[PDB]
């Protein structure tokens, strides 16, 4: 309940934030692992029918074109959603933004200066 | 005597500053009082306007109900003559 | 130009990704190196598509949060 | 709701875009169709100022915008702005992606073909809907009344058209389309207000004059008697408070603004009023269905909401028509959204479910598919 | 003020006595031991700053926890440590929003007591139920029962 | 020195006078500010009640206009009926 | 602090130069902008007598100097003295070399171009700053209030200007700049003090009259009643001790000096007071943003610190304005430094960080760059 307990609560919230950041990083690591595991397959092309290899390369190129088309469609949709989200956030900021701008206070000099000012000429050791 | 004179000068400085503080406080007090009177007048005007509007609304409600009843009676008569 | 804009995105992306591909003259080594380049392109496309799907999920979350704050604005 | 798929009943209109899912009673989102770029310079940095406010957002910042409607008279004159309006309607007012919903636009009769073809091309290429269908704005208003005959006068804000229908068979040779509508009445009111001293010029103040017209104007039962009464007594002068104070008093401008409908000579138009183009539209029909059309005259559209028009029009037609026929004017209280209610009913029908213009059909015949069997 | 309250609490009894010696240096002539606008104003005039009592009263209100309008020895200590500022910028709003979403595993747009206690169990430290209720009440001024984006932002407003 | 001590004495007299007047003015100013807050709150409540009454009166007038127009129309209709 | 780079928010003003680093609450050094050469001969040798005392040093030796302000009405009339003032401000009051700090000057609206161009040329050639930006003195005062709309009346000491702003879009056609300000009030007070016997003539005694004006004068709520009261009772006569004794008693000169603001006919100026130029500035705006400007009238600048002006101005505008609108006058206690606080806030913004006039840009286009996109 004390101010020490409030500092403990703040430190606990900071630790929770750090744990969430670590879990986000490990989730990204898992995403990379799963993406590498599930996506494609390596190719061995040693000493085969080279015209047949060329035809297989052409079919793979067609598949790559299809994948690129789908990727570009999803890319355009993602960009449009990003623009819409930016517009909505701008609307929210214009609605309830305003004078929530923080500032700092520096007119009051440190406690040592205040104490030496109140002591007068006595303040020499501290 | 010179020490007493210096203390006297310090006291006069303190006196002048205290007079400044007192006069500023008085001026703030009287200005706030004037604003208070003005707000009182404004509240009185708002009371007047609201009461007038309420009386208007009651009269409008009664006349509306009367005209509605007349309208329904004429509707029935129109259906009969149809 | 809207229909032209759709045709333009699709056709110009195709033209950027289309090349004069003559697999006949290439030997085994060049053919396999071209396949490796294609696999690198596939890796890039899949990585950016997964980034796009994660961005899509974040977009849905952001939309939900914006709706909640709109509700809180009354 | 759940599985399944609902249709989007959009209704472009001219002045108010009305949209909503099929099967409801009222449109979900109704907002003016105006796109206004800012016109001043702008000095605050980081305020998040956009380049174009559309829809109902530009009716609140209209003090520093230049609003411009993208639809002049039924036809669409500025395709980029119309595309922007549609995009806003789909994504922000309904929040449903168009990739998973059929659409049912509406179009005035006798409009240019290129407008309709461009509309379908946009809907299929940009928004990429599954299937869209374009319907005449008067047949829907006849659906909403629950009739199957009758001659409907749909006096919108862009254009007033008068489509007679009998037993479900429309009569294409008897459609009388007149280009006087709510916008011309707003301009004429703004022009006659200058006779008292009030000058409205800016495109933003046209909205204020529109509000005055909506809230104060009414149609006189007899014009000359009202002109004589307003010139002697002062029982008509109703006052109205501008968006900043300085109340104004409207005298005989009250019933002179909407009188233009019955005497289009006021704004210099040659044609006859809406009281006589209906009678002419009836007389072009066959001699055996005139009684039914006389008895089932339907009113629709926004501009037919003036207090006292359903009596003036009946009096005028009774004067014109033969004395034996009974003249009845159907004026439902839900006049403004009558077209959209009819659109919802039509989209909710099972028999209609195979009339949509499917996307594969458009891919095979191009945008000119709309004029074909799928009308 | 909260970080300053924590710093004063972290002082031992000896450090509190040293700060009370500082207090006596500051509060010379104070009737109630509380530095109202009078002593603070005379000290400011002595310092070379020429303020108005509004700023001092706002400093009090950030630290006046009872509503008495005075600044007692504890509140005076917060006034003392107010001479230096470090709680600035509130960390990063984007970071806090992302970590709040991570906290909101159900993505409801607000934080529930269930996920809060789940994260507390993950930390595992001793929990003060009264302080938890106070935090929930302060966040839920609208009385919704769940901590929101603005609610938790104002929880960390001015905090570090 | 005698004159300086006289000055010290009158200084202390002025100090006491000024400080007492200052305390009285501060107390009165606080009371006035409290009363001003009270009157301002009452004024704001009256203003909002007036706004509500305005909205009510407007709605009533709209309804009355509609009903009156329908009444006049049906009255003309009944005349033609007879 | 540490790494990184902070901006210098200087604010030339006319009467008090206010400066300080960006991101604080109050200016670091505030001192009068006067440069006074000695005028007598000087007989002591080796006393270390300089040739010109600037800033706050010449307010202590003013007994043997001839103080002369380098800024008359917003515009700068004596460029060498202004350069001296800037050099003092940078090197002795802040002790930061300008080679490592961006600067943000402020300028009144509707000022001559040559003044602004010479200002930027000096800042880039003599002091050699990295980048400087010039901002209108009213937009900053609107920043400090935390608003985004409102019409701000910034009655400084040189010139009083009244810039209306809505939603961040400034209205350039509604700026009403009037050249009555604190200096003319000082001269008029010095001129009416002669009616009791006190004659102040020397340019040094103008400072004494300024102190009298600051400490004693107040704005009357109603002018005629105060004139009648001061002519019967004696409850207004407040005394003041000159820098050498001989106390003076100011009678009805107390509220007659600042009354010139609301009746500029006193000093022979034709124009209307600050109570009516605000209403005229509002009425030039569009009809739909007048309510917001009425409700958010902002006061700033030093001269608006007279005790009782925020009530007189509200009474006057309420008399002029329509009875329905609510008139509210924002008068923050930190009025004097409002422009500088706003300047600090603007310089601390991240969105603003790319609007500075970088030195390479000046090298490519010359001093006329300030009128270009980088305003
Ligand atoms: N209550 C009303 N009274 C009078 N006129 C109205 C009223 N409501 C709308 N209007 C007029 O009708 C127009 C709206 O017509 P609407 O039916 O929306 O056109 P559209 O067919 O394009 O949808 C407005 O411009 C306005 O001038
Ligand atoms: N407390 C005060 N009461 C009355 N007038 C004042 C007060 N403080 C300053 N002034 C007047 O305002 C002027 C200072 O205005 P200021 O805002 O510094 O001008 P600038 O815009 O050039 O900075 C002084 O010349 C003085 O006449
Ligand atoms: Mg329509
Ligand atoms: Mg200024």
């Amino acid at each position: 309940i004390s101010a020490s307990r409030k500092l403990q609560l703040k430190t606990l919230m900071l630790q929770i934030a750090k744990q969430e950041l670590e879990r986000e990083a490990e989730e990204r690591r898992g995403e990379k692992g799963r993406a590498l595991s599930t996506r494609c397959q390596p190719l061995e092309l040693a000493g085969l029918s080279f015209a047949e290899l060329q035809d297989l390369c052409r079919q793979l190129h067609a598949r790559v074109d299809k994948v690129d088309e789908e990727r570009y469609d999803v890319e355009a949709k993602v960009t449009k959603n990003i623009t819409e989200i930016a517009d909505l956030n701008q609307k929210i900021f214009d609605l309830r933004g305003k004078f929530k701008r923080p500032t700092l206070r520096r007119v009051r000099i440190s406690a040592d200066a205040m104490m030496q000012a109140l002591l007068g000429a006595r303040a020499k050791e501290t | 005597a010179q020490k007493d004179e210096e203390k006297m000068e310090i006291q006069e400085i303190q006196l002048k500053e205290a007079k400044h503080i007192a006069e500023d406080a008085d001026r703030k007090y009287e200005e706030v009082a004037r604003k208070l009177v003005i707000i009182e007048s404004d509240l009185e005007r708002a009371e007047e306007r609201a009461e007038l509007s309420e009386g208007k609304c009651a009269e409008l409600e009664e006349e509306l109900k009367t005209v509605t009843n007349n309208l329904k009676s004429l509707e029935a008569q129109a259906e009969k003559y149809s | 130009g809207k229909r032209q804009t759709e045709r333009e995105k699709k056709k110009k992306i195709l033209a950027e990704r289309r090349k004069v591909l003559a697999i006949d003259h290439l030997n085994e080594d060049q053919l396999r190196e071209k396949a490796k380049e294609l696999w690198q392109s596939i890796y890039n496309l899949e990585a950016e598509k997964f980034d796009l799907q994660e961005k899509f999920k974040q977009q849905k979350y952001e939309i939900n949060v914006l709706r909640n704050r709109i509700n809180d604005n009354q | 709701d759940d599985e399944e798929t609902t249709a989007l009943v959009c209704d472009n209109g001219s002045g108010l875009v009305k949209a909503g899912f099929a099967g409801d009673d009222a449109p979900r989102a109704v907002f003016p169709s105006i796109v206004g770029r800012p016109r001043h310079q702008g000095v605050m940095v980081g305020m998040g100022q956009k380049d174009s406010y559309v829809g109902d957002e530009a009716q609140s910042k209209r003090g520093i915008l230049t609003l411009k409607y993208p639809i002049e008279h039924g036809i669409i004159t500025n395709w980029d702005d119309m595309e922007k309006i549609w995009h806003h309607t789909f994504y922000n007012e309904l929040r449903v992606a168009p990739e998973e919903h059929p659409t049912l636009l509406t179009e005035a009769p006798l409009n240019p073909k290129a407008n309709r073809e461009k509309m379908t091309q946009i809907m299929f290429e940009t928004f990429n809907v599954p299937a869209m269908y374009v319907a005449i704005q008067a047949v829907l208003s006849l659906y909403a009344s629950g009739r199957t005959t009758g001659i409907v006068l749909d006096s919108g804000d862009g254009v007033t058209h008068n489509v007679p229908i009998y037993e479900g068979y429309a009569l294409p040779h008897a459609i009388m389309r007149l280009d006087l509508a709510g916008r011309d009445l707003t301009d004429y009111l703004m022009k006659i207000l200058t006779e008292r001293g009030y000058s409205f010029v800016t495109t933003a103040e046209r909205e204020i004059v529109r509000d005055i017209k909506e809230k104060l104007c009414y149609v006189a039962l007899d014009f000359e008697n009202e002109m004589a009464t307003a010139a002697s007594s002062s029982s008509l002068e109703k006052s109205y408070e501008l968006p900043d104070g300085q109340v104004i008093t409207i005298g005989n401008e009250r019933f002179r603004c909407p009188e233009t409908l019955f005497q289009p000579s006021f704004i210099g138009m040659e044609s006859a009023g809406i009281h006589e183009t209906t009678y002419n539209s009836i007389m072009k029909c066959d001699i055996d269905i005139r009684k039914d059309l006389y008895a089932n005259n339907v009113l629709s559209g926004g501009t037919t909401m003036y207090p006292g028009i359903a009596d003036r029009m009946q009096k005028e037609i009774t004067a014109l028509a033969p004395s034996t026929m009974k003249i009845k004017i159907i004026a439902p209280p839900e006049r403004k959204y009558s077209v959209w209610i009819g659109g919802s009913i039509l989209a909710s029908l099972s028999t209609f479910q195979q009339m949509w213009i499917s996307k594969q059909e458009y891919d095979e015949a191009g945008p000119s598919i709309v004029h074909r069997k799928c009308f | 003020d909260d970080i300053y309250k924590a710093a004063v609490e972290q002082l031992t009894e000896e450090q509190k006595n040293e700060f009370k010696a500082a207090f006596d240096i500051f509060v010379l002539g104070a009737e109630d031991g509380c530095i109202s606008t009078k002593e603070l104003g005379k000290v400011m005039r002595m310092l070379g700053q020429n303020p108005t009592p509004e700023e001092l009263q706002e400093m009090i209100d950030e630290v006046d926890e009872d509503g008495s309008g005075t600044v007692d020895f504890d509140e005076f200590l917060v006034m003392m440590v107010r001479c230096m500022k470090d709680d600035s910028k509130g960390k990063s709003e984007e970071e806090l929003s992302d970590l709040f979403r991570m906290f909101d595993k159900n993505a409801d747009g607000y934080i529930d007591l269930e996920e809060l206690k789940i994260m507390l169990q993950a930390t595992g430290e001793t929990i003060t139920e009264d302080d938890i209720e106070e935090l929930m009440k302060d966040g839920d001024k609208n009385n919704d029962g769940r901590i929101d984006y603005d609610e938790f932002l104002e929880f960390m407003k001015g905090v570090e």
